[PDB]
DNA sequence: GATGTGGCGCAATCCTTAACGGACTG
DNA sequence: CCAGTCCGTTAAGGATTGCGCCACAT
């Protein structure tokens, strides 16, 4: 716990801010050339970012498959229907929606979707 | 009177705005009504046009 | 912050208000047009009816 | 001259979303 | 532990909206 609290937190060189087109670019190039894995390694090519951050940034924003379109009504029906069954099993529900990440649904549900 | 000018104006601005907020709602509604009306009318013009063209052909079918 | 917070908000505000001003301009337009054709169809309906009526008198009043 | 509108900035609030920080799997 | 995943939670900041000061058209 001690080493993890330091190596992954206190280190003052850990950039935890916004992503610049370049930063996002390096990740897209790499992930496109060597695949969406080995994030610890890929991260080494990014000053300040750790593998987890890169992974999360790719799966939620840079991956081309990720749709950035407005939520349709069909998707909503699926989500609501599925949530009644599974609950907050975002990952699970995510499999039912073509290009939506678990995070997208989690967000959509927690705001827009809750009446 | 400046104080008065203000107090009065702030009251006017609210009235002016409530008015416009209503006008906009009323307007959005007319769009529904009309579209609906316009729909039934376009229907009626079709209908009548048929009845008319029919009645005409009917006449054009009577012998001298 | 404050200084930038304000600058940034003011942009958002101008933006939001503009959007609204436009939607209300469209709706105001969509009504006019809908009122134009609506008036047109009304006339077309009047015409056809008259004709239908007239034509029918002529027909009922035929020889026998 | 007095009153009605359209703009605008301020602030408090409503709304979304990115992504951090634990926790779990194999 | 390691590399991947998952998920609750929340800061960050854009979108709204009520209030009042103003310019100035009516
Ligand atoms: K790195
Ligand atoms: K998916």
């Amino acid at each position: 716990q001690c080493q993890h609290r330091w190596q992954k937190v206190l280190n003052p060189e850990l950039i935890k801010g916004p992503w610049t087109k370049e930063e996002d670019q390096r990740v897209i190039k790499l992930v496109q050339k060597y695949g969406p894995k080995r994030w610890s390694v890929i991260a080494k090519h990014l000053k300040g970012r750790i593998g987890k951050q890169c992974r999360e940034r790719w799966h939620n924003h840079l991956n081309p498959e990720v749709k950035k379109t407005s939520w349709t009504e069909e998707e909503d029906r699926i989500i609501y229907q599925a949530h009644k069954r599974l609950g907050n099993r975002w990952a699970e529900i995510a499999k039912l929606l073509p290009g939506r990440t678990d995070n997208a649904i989690k967000n959509h549900w927690n705001s827009t979707m809750r009446r | 009177e400046y104080k008065i000018r203000r107090e009065r104006n702030n009251i006017a601005v609210r009235k002016s705005r409530d008015k416009a907020k209503m006008r906009n709602l009323e307007t959005q509604h007319k769009v529904l009504e009309l579209t609906a009306e316009n729909e039934r009318l376009q229907k009626k013009v079709e209908q009548l046009s048929r009845e008319l063209s029919t009645l005409r052909n009917l006449f054009k079918q009577l012998p001298e």
